[PDB]
């Protein structure tokens, strides 16, 4: 599907520039036409746990277990205990609290949103 | 369909105090009773 | 931040006719779009009264954002109460 179409010219980590400047102008046309082969290559970067989440799998929800001993995994974010009703008055915007030591203690569950205390 | 106004009148930035406010949650996770 | 425009906000009402009372409080975080672009400068768009005719009143406070370490201490209700530059002095 692909056998002069293509160009290459430090830079930032994911940085992105698109510019021009014995004259010689930076860019610099492939030949294209079994070393030399041109492949079309694709990257997936991803941001864990820095927003609620967004994307999932095809695996299906279960119904919720108060007062129970459960392994539980909350939109990727796994884990094993009880899930108790709290007076932890969320805010609207944030999903998950943390206790000291960076652990998971509460959380809003999907389509129900009520705050759950793991 | 924009409009010059070159009647603006320029002159010097004023200034003033902050004080302390200015400060916004870093992240959307709660936490409770804790110096972070 | 790495293509994501945050915009905070909190709504308060006040005495003081033109400067911030003395008080402290924390803005909410809304919305971060996905917005891919850089920005080095701006502007604001204001109403102007028409009675061309031009008016406003009211007043436009800004200040720069730098690189800080502060301590914040969260009460019982997850409300920021406090908080410490920790360059201050």
């Amino acid at each position: 599907l692909d056998s002069y179409n293509y160009l290459y010219r430090n830079l930032k980590p994911f940085e992105r520039d698109i510019s021009t400047e014995n004259c010689y102008f930076p860019l610099q046309s492939y030949g294209f036409q079994v070393g030399y082969q041109p492949y079309r290559v694709v990257v997936l970067s991803f941001e864990l746990l820095h927003a609620p989440a967004t994307v999932c799998g095809p695996k299906k929800s279960t119904n919720l277990v108060k007062n129970k001993c459960v392994n539980f995994n909350f939109n990727g974010l796994t884990g094993t205990g009880v899930l108790t009703e709290s007076n932890k008055k969320f805010l609207p915007f944030q999903q998950f609290g943390r206790d000291i030591a960076d652990t998971t203690d509460a959380v809003r569950d999907p389509q129900t949103l009520e705050i759950l205390d793991i | 369909q924009c409009v010059n106004l070159t009647t603006r009148t320029q002159l010097p930035p004023a200034y003033t105090n902050s004080f302390t406010r200015g400060v916004y949650y870093p992240d959307k996770v709660f936490r409770s009773s804790v110096l972070h | 931040i790495d293509g994501y425009f945050k915009i905070y906000s909190k709504h308060t009402p006040i005495n003081l006719v033109r400067d911030l009372p003395q008080g402290f409080s924390a803005l909410e975080p809304l919305v971060d779009l996905p917005i891919g672009i850089n920005i080095t400068r701006f502007q604001t768009l204001l109403a102007l009264h028409r009675s061309g005719w031009t008016a406003g009143a009211a007043a436009y406070y800004v200040g720069y954002l730098q690189p800080r370490t502060f301590l914040l201490k969260y009460n019982e209700n997850g409300t920021i109460t406090d908080a410490v530059d920790c360059a201050l002095d």
